[PDB]
């Protein structure tokens, strides 16, 4: 069994960005890949037509249109000089759905064959969602060639487009394979729901091209939730199958980036897949979570304490600007002025030149937070801004990353958790103490009826010799993936007789509240990846 | 008398298994005394029990952790010179620039040292010069001197906030949190003189040393 049942029912489709990345052209927001404004584009690109017949600047800003009228298709590159239309024909065929693909290229007048051996699924379904189905392809067949034609077009598709145009076509010669052939998917002809995996759409295909790596959906609906890949297709680490050829290919396709680690014909019309690629490369890029028992200097800028009085009561997470990550029940509105924050420091009652403090301007606690049973235990803390200054900046502190998606990381993964909790035998700690542990998959058997999966996770180690006892709460729960990048993945909730084995620390799962932070602090401060 | 090889400072440790507010004792108080080298000196990069910055033989500058409460930790801020070599000349038609340090620290953050740069000058006995913080050019204090004394500077903050520090300040020349300036002038060991000048000041508020130095 290659698919995973559980993410199934959470019907993610390719506009999910917390399973996918974005296209340059649209934005992710609640969960959702939602369309840019044709003015949020970059502004370096090339002219293109829209077979409308208006002008775009760029190849993403009639991308846009697109999201937004269905009806803007895009035509060509370069201005509209010729009026020539971009059409597809299916001949040789009994029924209307199916028959030998033919394309009329724009700048071309003579509709002629395209070539079977480069023929896939993908290019079907872009042939047959050209042609009006809106749910794509059924089938692929390669047929013999006509001996009076010798020649014919190589198309390459990524899986996404909405015509042809924006594939790649290339000059080919007539060879053994013959000329491509395709049936276009109808209702009547979708295959029993007994045998076959069903698409977010509607789409019904084979169980057997679900999770092959092979975007064998309209959406993409069977490559997201997949337990392993069949045939050559690479897995990620969030469960996504893609293609061999995508992998160490110079663009980041699983969200995690492995695809991308341990890496060492006569162009018949323009690589608009090039052009999005290159339009990927100008979005901006953010720089959070990379670095310049006891710990030293360094080794946790992000790490935030909250002072009351002369006591640190909780810890925190800094996230960029003014803004600090902390549970929701370490602070309270009513002790406003009472707060300190506390950064780049080792010990509390010896501080450094390198120590700075500032004061707190804003404390915003989950609207949802309940008290008892701790769910949505997360605050964000403003820090006071300098009067003087444009820009909250710590000339000491690196703003960690915050995980914009749930499967980010997955159970059994290395994380850091930090803090100056208490020592063993209640010892009082007077530096900060970090320690390591591993993600549990489950965690219900321990806290059967209080613990939510969707907003709080689980984590400890072993030997339970390394936990987070009373005043970590606030601390951190850090996670590195493959690129070294530092991610927050949790904060400390709440440890029932912390220290000790088969009970783990119970921290609040940050990815899930992404949009809720997001939107109290500004999304380009936090976000990475059009995300 | 001047003794670099031991000055007096405290060397508090704090209690390895104090609980939290059962009882009074958090950390234990002993007198210990340091040798200081050329330029800062301190003991650990990470929990300093004192930063002492050792401009010549004739004169250091610096603090030392200490606490009276038994329970909050503050910082004395404090100053020592050869006393055969503080300069008693007259100054006042005396012209100089002058670039040193000002370390202090805040009420509400007590425990915490605090840089920041200072900038001096003199002209014919009228003394002027501007104070910045490390990293950003905000002015914080002005040095404006007595016409009959130049020894003496009085010194009030510009901003409403110090840095590291939650308390609300007055501006102005007016304002309530003045303090005065003793100013001792210092010829360097190797016969320059009037090299370095040192001065202490304190208020409720806020309190430091100001380490300066002859430029030209
Ligand atoms: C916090 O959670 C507790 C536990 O669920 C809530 O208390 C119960 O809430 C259910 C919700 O249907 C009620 O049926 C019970 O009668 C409640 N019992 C008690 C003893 O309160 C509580 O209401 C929640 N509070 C907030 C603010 O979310
Ligand atoms: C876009 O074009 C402008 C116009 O000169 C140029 O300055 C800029 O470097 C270009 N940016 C990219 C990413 O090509
Ligand atoms: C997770 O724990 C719950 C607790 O009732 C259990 O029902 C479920 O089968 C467990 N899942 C596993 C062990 O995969
Ligand atoms: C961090 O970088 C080192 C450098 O070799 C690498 O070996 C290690 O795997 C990285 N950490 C993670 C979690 O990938």
């Amino acid at each position: 069994d290659f698919v995973d049942k559980k993410c199934l029912t959470e019907k993610h489709t390719h506009l999910s960005c917390n399973k996918v990345f974005c296209q340059p052209w649209q934005k992710c927001i609640d969960g959702t890949c939602l369309c840019k404004l044709p003015y949020q584009c970059p502004k370096n690109g090339t002219r293109v037509c829209s077979t409308n017949g208006k002008s775009y600047s760029t190849y993403c800003q009639q991308k846009s249109f697109e999201c937004y009228r269905p009806e803007a298709k895009f035509l060509k590159s370069g201005a509209c000089t010729g009026g020539g239309q971009f059409s597809v024909s299916l001949s040789n065929g009994k029924q209307d759905s199916e028959g030998i693909v033919a394309v009329k290229l724009a700048d071309l007048d003579t509709k002629m064959f395209v070539c079977g051996d480069s023929w896939s699924i993908t290019e079907a379904n872009v042939a047959c969602i050209d042609r009006g189905f809106q749910l794509g392809a059924l089938d692929t067949h390669r047929r013999d060639p006509d001996p009076n034609s010798a020649e014919c077009l190589h198309v390459r598709c990524r899986g996404l487009e909405t015509s042809l145009a924006e594939c790649t076509f290339t000059k080919g010669v007539h060879n053994s394979e013959g000329l491509a052939g395709v049936v276009c998917y109808t209702e009547s002809a979708a295959p029993p729901k007994k045998d076959s995996f069903q698409c977010v759409n509607g789409k019904r295909i084979p169980q057997k091209k679900a999770c092959d790596g092979v975007n064998d959906c309209v959406d993409k609906s069977d490559e997201l939730c997949c337990k392993d890949c069949r045939g050559e297709g690479f897995l990620c680490k969030s469960g996504v199958c893609i293609p061999k050829q995508y992998k160490c290919n110079g663009e980041l396709d699983c969200i995690t980036g492995e695809d991308e680690v341990g890496c060492e014909a006569e162009m018949l019309t323009a690589d608009m897949d090039a052009e999005r690629k290159f339009t990927k490369s100008f979005l901006p890029k953010l720089s959070c979570g990379v670095k310049n028992k006891p710990a030293k200097m360094g080794e946790f800028p992000w790490q935030m304490a909250i002072k009351e009085g002369d006591k640190i009561h909780c810890g925190g997470i800094y996230i960029g600007g003014c803004w600090i990550l902390t549970a929701a029940h370490c602070v309270r509105i009513s002790r406003m002025h009472r707060y300190q924050i506390w950064t780049s420091f080792t010990d509390w009652l010896r501080p450094g030149f390198q120590t700075v403090v500032h004061s707190v301007n804003r404390i915003i606690i989950h609207e949802n937070y309940n008290g008892t049973t701790y769910q949505n235990d997360i605050a964000l803390i403003e820090m006071k801004k300098r009067p003087n200054e444009k820009e909250c900046v710590l000339s000491k502190s690196i703003p960690a990353c915050v995980p914009w998606s749930p499967y980010l990381f997955q159970p059994n993964d290395k994380c850091i958790v930090s803090g100056w909790g208490r020592e063993k035998d209640n010892q009082k700690v007077y530096s900060l103490r970090w320690g390591e542990v591993h993600l549990i998959n489950n965690c219900s058997e321990f806290y059967p009826g209080r613990y939510f999966e969707k907003e709080m996770q689980c984590a400890g180690t072993d030997d339970g010799s390394i936990d987070a006892c009373k005043g970590d709460s606030g601390g951190p729960l850090v996670c590195q993936d493959v690129n070294n990048v530092t991610y927050v993945w949790g904060v400390v909730s709440w440890g029932e007789n912390c220290g000790k084995s088969e009970f783990p620390g119970v921290y609040t799962k940050v990815a899930n509240y992404f949009d809720w932070i997001s939107q109290h602090v500004g999304r380009s401060l936090i976000s990475q990846h059009n995300i | 008398s001047y003794n670099k090889d031991a000055v007096f400072t405290y060397e508090l440790i704090a209690n390895p298994d104090a609980d939290y507010s059962d009882q009074k004792l958090i950390l234990k108080k002993e007198i210990s005394y340091i040798k200081l080298n050329l330029g800062i000196n301190q003991d650990n990069k990470n929990a300093p029990s004192y930063i002492f910055n050792l401009l010549d033989d004739n004169v250091y500058y610096g603090f030392y952790r200490d606490t009276q409460d038994m329970n909050r930790i503050e910082n004395k801020y404090t100053y020592a010179f050869k006393k055969e070599a503080e300069n008693f000349d007259n100054l006042q038609k005396f012209n100089a620039t002058y670039e040193g340090q000002f370390w202090f620290s805040s009420i509400d953050t007590p425990n915490v040292p605090t840089v920041a740069r200072a900038f001096l000058t003199y002209n014919n006995g009228r003394v002027d010069g501007e104070i910045l913080a490390k990293h950003w050019n905000e002015k914080l204090f002005q040095i404006t001197g007595f016409d009959n004394n130049p020894r003496k500077v009085e010194i009030f903050p510009t901003v409403e906030y110090l840095p590291n520090s939650g308390t609300r300040l007055t501006k102005g020349a007016t304002s309530p949190h003045r303090f005065q300036m003793d100013l001792h002038f210092i010829n360097s060991t190797n016969g320059e003189k009037n090299k370095y000048l040192v001065g202490q000041g304190s208020t409720e508020q806020y309190w430091g040393v100001l380490g300066m130095e002859k430029k030209q």
